[PDB]
């Protein structure tokens, strides 16, 4: 029925196929390094008319320092990101200084919890990896699900095939690690979890924050990915 | 800041002069009052430069977007038909003496909307401050069905009258023809007499007394 | 009221994306020096004037859209995107970003489908022009997201008519020679092989503003 | 299948359901008559219900209303939910008194309660009202005229009709005797002998007249006039 | 009126005040008042005016901020601080007058030791030291002339005896009563003195 | 007013613009609490606002407008020009019209693989006072006008231009009694900027 | 800027002049005191100019809304003034209104400053010169009249009214109103000697 | 079974709204047709004056409705749908003037319509308005214009075209009557389209219905130039023209 | 509103045995000048009481007909000649008027005296809204109340409103007597309107007297 009424087992009924609809959805990864924050991307490719140079719907950008991989429902994908985008700046507006992203989460979760608790309308079918830096507590990387349960992380694989992926990161992380072999470590986990063996590179995306005192914050052009992925040729961090 | 406005046989010439002020100084010597409302029809309002911004403005994208809506050029009666709905709610609040008027499928017409949203036809007009002087040479050499050379040297004189017998007024004077082909935004008798030329002084570059060069070279 | 379903899908978008795909056929592709766009015209009588059932309207000066489903619903949709050309052009002074203004589109149509008791858009738009950034082609879907495609159809029978586009396009194509490619996407890939000026075709004109082909205009190009 | 529980519903036949039950709701209850005179419109409305309660006033269920002195209003159906019309009617006159100053004309008024009637039907939760309404008049100059509105709008002028519970029989007596041009004060007796036909002598049946030249001004029934009732021919 | 003196070092940030309540232009309802208004990280706010508006806006402020240090376990920056009140000055002006003097201080390990001043409107800025009320155009001017860098702690006291004496001779009403809130190393004292 | 006077001028050189303030905030007409309160902000990379007025709007009116770029400014991969920018401040200030926002802003900056001076006024209302060459606005505007009026040359150096605007603060500001010592003036080139604060009068 | 209305046997007639000075000085000059309403019925305001042409742009708004709601070739008349009066729930403006009646012959009765209760009026005239031939009309006007007769006093009558008079217009209007609705805008010229 | 089709914003497993497609045929279920047709600088409407399916006054009943006195347009389908329809038209045409100055046009009339049609359709505040009409009227541009307007949203446009029950049995007709002015001898345009236009309207009323069409029952309407004003033609003037069929 | 621009004169309402007495003149003065000189002031508002004015004219339409719309109301419920609304509800209605309007600042300058017969024992049950012998009254069941533009209100047994106030009450008084005849009540009020013509500055001739007795209300019309 509706999201207001329960379920005599106790769960929900619309926040549950919301959390099954997210996993037909394209995967992404996060991964924190010593550095900085890198995430992982999936392009679904419907076909190959799409653009495929300039733009990619999987990782969208919140602030100056705060960035997310979005994962689900990519039409409404873009409400949160435009309304994570006003507490984002809200939040300078009001306090004159950047936002802690463990203050944005909260920020961002509470819409979704009051879709999921009246209204009488559908909860939100996204989830995403959202990491930034902070002065109080650095590197960060949150993560979300249609219910509002966020919770801290290292690397999460959320998307399709899940639980495949996020066994690769449990144990080739490592606690030190660096930019280029932390891409290296996400570039791997990234592919297997499409059953290939190497990325066609007209295929998923990364971005990285690692702060120079500035947050530089670039994201990744088709080129530049060809040199992380002919460094995986060589150095195979394999399935395992 | 004159704003002379008439007819001719076919179109409407408007005029007015580039120089805005502040009361007792000059603010620059060139602010184009003349305006786009569209193709066939412009705009030019004298009063505060500032309620005239949002008044421009408001008005040209309220006309484009009802042009986009049916196929034909927008009609002259419209636009001064709106105005006036939101200038009586704020009779105390915008104030502005606009002068407008363009080619369309009646004649060309010329409006002249006051401030407290009177508003009529007019075949002549000036507004501004020095308005009088404008009107007063108008009245004397203002044949009917006139040619637009008949009329540009009309309204040439008639800013020329307000340039040099006002105060708040001054600079270039620049015009326009609203014919049906198209429009003319020219800048004729730029007074280039020049009276007598500047000398600008570039100083030295020893230093200027400065004790912190934080310089940055941000890409 | 439009919920979810336990295999993880809207079955009420899944039901808009059908009636697309039984409408006549809408087509957009971009080139270097602007972007082009054709609607099979089904003129069922002699008695409908063609210049007042269109299927390409203006946004802006820039600006091309192109309807592929409910037709009651090609004018609600039209007049706030005019609008939001509008409200965007007050602020700022230049002219509206495409991908400033689908994504409010995007969003506008987002907001049919999470709202109690509506129903949501059953239309796909085509949304070209020119940019200060090059050309742009997007494709807005009743679910509320947007692609930013390079040569696409929307219209009925597309899983075929693409695939005229898969094989018959390069990345540096001149506007005048995307129009055959186009028109032989049409009067090729299914009935209506009487293509005589039933066809109506906007180009962005290699950044000039938009010009909507008359018909003895494409004329010209319909003898081959 | 079930297609005529709310108003919004739309028949698979095209028809529209759920208000053509409205009809089959007026046609059970007791009937109104008017029709048109060479000297103004005589009303009647019989209430045929004396099986039941036979301890009201004798003179007390009026079912004639006008909305001023020149515009008479009766009911045939729900007689709750025609209160709320005629709330609505004297409110659209002094509506119209006050932007106006005149009294409101026949053809304005019965476009302006039509579109509340057939108002109340677009809504997907309100309900549709249950009440014939027949409006009519007699202009001085002009003859007169009876606007008859029943559900779903449909203003219709007549020049004599009836609705009730035996509309498809006093229909054929109207068109016996062209009243048109007869009088009203043979017609009034004219009207007693049809109520006879279709259940006994009782003085259940209230009306009024709005034209005898009596300054062309809605009367009352005027009992002395009604009294002496042809109850045999 | 008040004065509200306060200067800032560079280890440390003391705020001055005076202690008295006058009601009326006759009677004070009090000695040894409450002006200050602490908060629990580390900051030390300080009103100025009258009475009625000092003391709603030193709690609207005061629970506002203790609700944001609760709602993230994290304590709120001095500069976000000093930047969010002037907001809500700024807020409570076109509608209500709020005629209240603030002088905003801190402490945070991003920055070092803060202070800011403020005025009826909003007028926040970073200084180094400053007052407010009539008792500010006898002080502004002393700091001036003991205010070399690195000053200990325990020389802005000796700073204040030379201020707080200026204001019992050359002020119009003689300020006695006097209260010091020192901000060094982590700890607020309270090193009230009189003269 | 004339309550917490300043002022704010901007030059336009050959391929490099420059702006200058002062800093002496005052609390009253005739007093000074602070000589460290910028009056320029670096609203983007390529646009740099300078406000002017009561200290009551110069920072409302930069955490307004900076919410408004940034808002604006991630929704595109690129950065905001200051064509979009320009006609931004007169919608901003219009719709706060029958309001108290008491500035005199100046908006520079290039326009944009080239680059264009683009210096523009503003007023209380918002009347965009379009400008090619030099631009002044704040409480000192009389001092200012004829000041940059006799040493003004249409195209200088980077270096030129900088001892120009140097001595056009430094002449009026000591000829003014509000707007006090400091001038941090700010002179940048498409490819370095240059924050200098030179040593005024302080009287 | 006088207005006068004088009512004939059969029909009525409007006069108006064409000044609107705004102080001390012509800005509009030629302009329209009169105003169009429909094919039977006139509104000639005057007083201030400033929210004058709101209330006719309402009233032409509310005429329309009015006739098409009738049939297709019926207004009212005095169903349409009261209607200016309720619109005064200020803006100061006097106005007169005038036109042929399908229940009378002809009406024409002013609205004042703020109540229209000057009905079966008979020589009404409002404005500001209207204070100088008050009693001039008074005198020469007759209870019944010609076509002619009213034209030739409603001449002298602005001639006199603008004589002596600072508003003085400069071309007249004068409009007729009759049962076939001749309406021709007779524009008289000529001035005082 | 219960398909879907019992509110009117759930969409259909192939795509089709199936309440404005019943509401479609509610008006091909009145069994009322009108012809429209627009010729050189004029255009008319053909009504039918029939009772939406004794004492009657048949002057009354119409199905054509004034909105403005420059744009007139007929209605057809569900007599109450239809008359709420005018009253939405005519406080919408009216609105235009108070709010633009200039009279309505008749293109942006029928767009307008449309636009609150829509409204209707995609929220589920109300029932349809099960209606129908042919929107005619001259421009500024001296051209006639007619617009046909369906349940749904719609502004098609026609030369001629017919509304009513008898949509799918007409438009052979009716381009058969409009090539027998086409392409025939069109002379000239001696502003006789009253005999040229209206001659060739009655004639394509009389091809639809097989009745004799009494003068009695049948009521038109002209807004060519030199006459702007949505005039009914007189009993006399249609019985005139019904005997130019020999 | 604000000032009486469009003032009144006075009038005078005195009751007798057969009826009340009522009058005042046409003169409508424009402040210093007698504009209107045609006016009524004496308005009808049922078939057995009537009111009057002084004070502002055109702030007495927004009374007036505020007052003859409660009128047809009430003849619209009239199932007993009992029913009909008694000049003691609309004094009190009036008053009530002026009340609410006195919570606000706004007043309605006016100055309304409201006449009637407050009985029932007269066969009157039939209205003609749109157009022998007089009866003794016993002097209670004349009802004549006064309204200030403040809102006071009361009832006596003769009442004079505005500026006759100090002129006409005062030979009133005294010349008052009980049970008077027809005769008598007119030649009171021409000996007494006499004076109202050499002291008020705004006052005329057409004295329209009105009577309401116990067979309707008349209008007659002298000039003094």
């Amino acid at each position: 029925s509706r999201t207001t009424t329960f379920s005599p087992e106790g769960r929900l009924y619309q926040v549950e196929y919301a959390l099954e609809a997210i996993n037909n959805a394209s995967i992404t990864i996060g991964l924190i390094t010593k550095d900085g924050v890198i995430l992982g991307a999936d392009k679904v490719f419907i076909s190959k008319l799409i653009d495929k140079a300039n733009n990619y719907e999987k990782i969208y950008k919140i602030d100056k320092h705060i960035f997310c991989g979005v994962a689900g429902l990519n039409a409404d994908a873009n409400i949160l990101i435009n309304q994570s985008r006003l507490y984002a700046q809200r939040y300078l507006y009001n306090y004159n200084e950047v936002q802690p992203v463990s203050q944005l989460v909260v920020q961002i979760c509470d819409i979704k919890q009051s879709y999921t608790q009246y209204g009488g309308l559908r909860p939100y079918g996204v989830s995403f990896l959202i990491g930034g830096y902070d002065t109080k507590d650095g590197y960060q990387l949150y993560h979300t699900d249609p219910s509002g349960n966020y919770s801290g992380w290292f690397a999460t694989a959320i998307g399709t095939n899940n639980l495949t992926a996020s066994s690769v990161l449990k144990q080739e992380w490592k606690n030190d690690m660096t930019l280029e072999e932390g891409l290296l470590l996400a570039l791997k986990t990234l592919a297997k979890s499409t059953d290939t063996e190497i990325p066609k590179s007209e295929k998923i995306e990364l971005a990285y924050l690692t702060n120079k005192d500035g947050e530089v914050y670039q994201k990744y052009l088709t080129e530049k990915e060809i040199e992380e992925l002919i460094k995986l040729y060589t150095q195979k961090y394999i399935k395992e | 800041t004159t704003i002379c406005g008439l007819v001719c046989q076919n179109a409407v010439i408007l005029g007015a002069d580039t120089r805005a002020t502040e009361g007792p100084i000059v603010a620059d010597k060139n602010c184009s009052k003349l305006h786009y409302i569209s193709k066939n029809i412009w705009c030019a309002g004298a009063g505060v430069a500032g309620d005239l911004e949002h008044t421009t403005l408001w008005l040209q994208h309220n006309v484009e977007l009802h042009r986009l809506n049916t196929n034909t050029q927008p009609r002259v009666s419209m636009c001064v038909s709106r105005l006036t709905q939101e200038l009586f709610k704020y009779q105390g609040y915008k104030v502005c003496a606009i002068v407008l008027g363009g080619v369309d499928v009646n004649g060309p017409q010329l409006y002249g909307i006051h401030p407290h949203g009177s508003s009529c036809l007019l075949p002549f007009t000036a507004l501004g401050s020095g308005s009088l002087n404008a009107m007063a040479v108008l009245e004397a050499k203002y044949r009917d069905n006139m040619t637009i050379e008949e009329g540009k040297n009309l309204v040439c004189e008639a800013i020329c009258a307000g340039i040099f017998n006002d105060l708040g007024s001054g600079g270039n004077v620049d015009i326009c023809v609203i014919t049906k082909d198209s429009y003319q935004h020219i800048r004729p008798y730029k007074e280039p007499n020049m009276r007598l030329y500047h000398l600008p002084h570039p100083t030295i570059y020893p230093k200027g007394t400065t004790p912190i060069l934080s310089e940055k070279i941000e890409y | 009221l439009t919920t979810f379903s336990p295999t993880g899908k809207l079955v009420q978008i899944e039901y808009a994306l059908n009636r697309v795909s039984s409408s006549s056929p809408a087509l957009g592709i971009r080139a270097k020096n602007g972007v082009i766009i054709a609607t099979e015209k089904k003129s069922p009588n002699e008695l409908i004037e063609e210049n007042s059932i269109f299927k390409i309207q203006q946004i802006s000066e820039h600006i091309g859209i192109v309807y592929a489903g409910m037709p009651g619903d090609f004018r609600v949709l039209l007049k706030r995107a005019r609008k939001e050309a509008i409200r965007y052009s007050l602020q700022y002074g230049s002219e509206i970003l495409v991908k400033e203004l689908v994504k409010i589109i995007a969003s506008i149509v987002q907001e049919f489908t999470q709202t109690g008791g509506v129903r949501p858009f059953g239309l796909s738009l085509l949304i070209c022009g020119v940019d200060v950034y090059g050309y742009h082609l997007y494709q807005i879907d009743p679910s509320g997201c947007y692609f930013n495609w390079m040569a696409t159809c929307v219209g009925k029978d597309y899983q075929n008519n693409m695939s005229f586009l898969e094989k018959r396009y390069n990345k540096d194509i001149e506007i005048e020679d995307a129009i055959h490619t186009a028109i032989l996407t049409l009067k090729e890939s299914y009935e209506g092989v009487l293509n005589e000026k039933n066809i109506e075709i906007g180009v962005a004109y290699d950044n000039k503003p938009f010009k909507i082909l008359t018909q003895n205009e494409i004329k010209d190009y319909l003898i081959e | 299948a079930g297609y005529d529980l709310s108003v919004s519903t739309f028949s698979p036949d095209g028809r529209l359901y759920q208000v053509e039950y409205i009809y089959k709701s007026i046609n059970n209850n007791n009937t109104a008559l008017c029709l048109e005179c060479k000297d103004g419109i005589i009303c009647c409305c019989i209430n045929s219900n004396m099986d039941k309660n036979k301890m009201i006033k004798k003179n007390s269920y009026n079912r004639i209303y006008h909305v001023n002195n020149n515009i008479i209003i009766t009911y045939s159906g729900f007689d709750g939910d025609a209160r709320n019309i005629i709330d609505r009617a004297r409110s659209e006159a002094n509506t119209y008194y006050y932007n106006f100053h005149t009294n409101i004309p026949l053809h304005i008024l019965v476009n302006r309660i039509s579109l509340y009637i057939h108002a109340y039907t677009l809504y997907w939760h309100m309900r549709p009202f249950a009440a014939s309404i027949i409006i009519s008049s007699f202009n001085e100059k002009d003859k007169g005229d009876i606007y008859c509105i029943e559900p779903n709008g449909a203003c219709y002028k007549y020049s004599g009709i009836v609705i009730g519970k035996n509309k498809e029989m006093f229909k054929t007596e109207i068109e016996k005797k062209d009243y048109k041009d007869i009088n009203v004060r043979d017609a009034i007796e004219d009207i007693y002998k049809f109520i006879l036909t279709s259940n006994n002598l009782q003085n259940l049946v209230n009306f009024s007249w709005i034209c005898k030249e009596s300054s062309y001004e809605f009367q009352n029934i005027h009992e002395e006039i009604l009294t002496p009732a042809l109850n045999k021919a | 009126m008040d004065t509200l003196i306060g200067l800032r070092g560079n280890n440390f940030v003391v705020l001055a005040a005076d202690t008295y309540s006058i009601n009326s232009i006759i009677k004070l309802k009090n000695d040894d008042n409450t002006k200050f208004y602490d908060i629990h990280g580390n900051k030390c706010l300080l009103l100025g005016g009258s009475i009625g508006d000092r003391l709603q806006f030193g709690e609207f402020i005061r629970k506002n901020v203790h609700l944001y240090q609760y709602q993230n376990n994290t304590d709120m920056f001095v500069k976000s601080f000093a930047f969010f009140t002037r907001k809500n000055l700024a807020y409570y002006l076109r509608r209500n007058p709020f005629e209240v003097n603030c002088l905003i201080a801190g402490y945070d390990k991003k920055d070092g030791y803060q202070l800011y001043w403020c005025d009826y409107l909003s007028n926040m800025d970073s200084v180094n030291k400053g007052a407010h009320g009539y008792g500010a155009y006898l002080v502004s001017a002393i700091l001036d002339k003991y205010y070399h860098e690195n000053l200990t702690v325990d020389e802005a006291l000796d700073i204040f005896k030379l201020c707080f004496e200026e204001l019992k001779k050359r002020f119009l009403l003689t300020q006695i009563n006097y209260e010091l809130r020192i901000m060094y190393d982590n700890k607020v004292e309270t090193q009230y003195v009189t003269v | 007013y004339n309550y917490n006077g300043g002022c704010v001028l901007g030059m336009s050189g050959s391929n490099c613009v420059a702006i200058a303030c002062d800093l002496r905030l005052g609390a009253n007409t005739f007093t000074t609490v602070s000589t460290k309160f910028s009056k320029i902000f670096k609203m983007n990379n390529n646009v740099y606002v300078g406000l002017s007025g009561l200290a009551t709007d110069i920072q409302t009116l930069y955490e307004i407008l900076r919410y408004r770029v940034n808002l604006y400014e991630v929704r595109q991969d690129a950065e905001m020009d200051v064509e979009c920018f320009a006609n931004m401040l007169s919608s901003i200030l219009y719709s706060n019209r029958f309001s108290p926002y008491f500035v005199n802003p100046i908006v520079v900056g290039f326009k944009l693989v080239n680059y264009e001076p683009y210096l523009t006024a503003y007023d209380l209302i918002g009347a965009k006072c379009e400008t090619r060459d030099f631009v002044v606005n704040g409480v000192t505007s009389e001092q200012l006008f004829g000041m940059c009026e006799s040493l003004y040359v249409k195209d200088q150096d980077e270096n030129g231009l900088f001892e120009t605007i140097s001595q056009c603060l430094l002449s009026a500001l000591d000829r003014d009694c509000i707007s006090g010592w400091g001038a941090e003036v700010l002179v940048l080139t498409p490819e370095k900027i240059i924050k200098k604060k030179l040593k005024a009068r302080m009287d | 800027t006088t207005i006068i209305g004088i009512i004939y046997d059969n029909g009525v007639m409007l006069a108006c002049d064409s000044r609107t000075s705004s102080g001390t000085f012509i800005s509009n000059k030629c302009s329209r005191k009169i105003n169009r309403i429909n094919e039977n019925l006139y509104v000639c305001r005057s007083g201030a100019s400033a929210h004058s042409q709101k209330i006719i742009e309402i009233i032409k708004h509310y005429c329309v809304s009015m006739k098409n709601e009738n049939r297709k070739k019926g207004r009212f008349h005095e169903g349409e003034t009261i209607y200016d009066e309720t619109t005064y729930d200020f803006l100061s403006c006097a106005l007169i209104f005038g036109g042929y009646d399908k229940i009378k012959k002809q009406q024409l009765y002013a609205v004042n400053l703020n109540g229209s209760i000057i009905e079966k009026h008979d020589f009404a005239v409002s404005g500001s010169g209207s204070i100088y031939i008050q009693s001039y009309l008074q005198d020469k006007y007759k209870k019944f009249m010609t076509k002619k007769e009213c034209f030739n006093l409603i001449l002298n009558c602005v001639k006199y009214a603008m004589h002596n008079d600072n508003s003085s217009g400069g071309l007249i209007r004068i409009v007729n109103i009759t049962k076939s609705f001749v309406e021709e805008f007779t524009v008289v010229n000529t001035q005082m000697n | 079974q219960s398909m879907y089709d019992r509110h009117l914003t759930i969409f259909s497993p192939d795509g089709n709204l199936y309440q404005i497609e019943y509401a479609i045929k509610a008006v091909k279920n009145t069994n009322i047709t009108s012809v429209g047709v627009k010729g050189e600088n004029c255009a008319v409407i053909i009504s039918q004056k029939k009772m939406a399916t004794k004492l009657l006054d048949y002057n009354n009943i119409t199905n054509i409705y004034n909105i403005t006195d420059e744009i007139g347009c007929s209605m057809v389908g569900m007599p109450g749908d239809c008359l709420s329809m005018v009253y939405k038209a005519r406080s919408e045409a009216s609105e235009f003037l108070y709010s633009n100055g200039y009279n309505v046009n008749a293109e942006t009339l029928c767009r307008n319509i449309c636009d609150k049609i829509q409204v209707y359709t995609q929220h589920a505040y109300m029932r349809l308005h099960a209606c129908s009409g042919m929107i005619i009227g001259i421009d500024e541009n001296n051209k006639p214009e007619l617009f046909k307007f369906d349940p749904s949203g719609f502004c098609a446009g026609y030369r001629a075209c017919v509304i009513g029950n008898k949509e799918q049995e007409s438009i052979s007709v009716l381009e058969r009557l409009l090539e027998k002015r086409k392409k025939k001898i069109q002379q000239e345009t001696i502003d006789e389209d009253i005999r040229n236009t209206t001659i060739l309207a009655i004639e394509a009323l009389q091809t639809i219905l097989a009745f004799d069409l009494k003068a009695s029952e049948i009521e038109v309407a002209i807004v060519s130039t030199k006459n702007r004003n949505f005039t009914q033609i007189s009993e006399k003037e249609i019985d005139n023209y019904l005997t130019y069929i020999a | 509103t604000l000032g009486p621009v469009v003032t009144g004169t006075s009038v005078i309402a005195i009751k007798y045995k057969h009826g009340i007495m009522i009058a005042a003149d046409r003169k409508a003065s424009y402040g210093s000048y007698a504009k209107f000189q045609n006016v009524e002031r004496i308005f009808k508002i049922n078939n057995k009481t009537v009111m009057g004015f002084s004070g502002e004219l055109a702030d007495a339409q927004y009374l007036h007909e505020l007052l003859t719309r409660k009128n047809i109301n009430n003849l619209s419920e009239k199932k007993r000649k009992e029913d009909m609304y008694t000049p003691q509800h609309y004094h009190s209605y009036v008053s009530r008027v002026f009340y609410v309007r006195k919570n606000r600042i706004d007043p309605l300058f006016n100055n309304i005296i409201i006449a009637g017969i407050n009985s029932q024992k007269y066969d009157n049950n039939d209205d003609n809204v749109l157009l022998e012998e007089y009866k003794e009254i016993h002097k209670d069941d004349l009802y004549i109340g006064f309204v200030d533009m403040h809102g006071t209100n009361f009832c006596d047994d003769y009442i004079t409103t505005g500026y006759a106030r100090y002129f006409a009450l005062t030979l009133l008084r005294d010349h008052y007597k009980d049970n008077m005849t027809e005769e008598e009540a007119r030649i009171l009020i021409n000996e007494c309107l006499r004076i109202l013509y050499f002291r008020d500055a705004t006052s005329s001739n057409f004295i329209q007297i009105v009577k309401v007795t116990s067979k309707g209300v008349e209008y007659e019309e002298p000039y003094i």
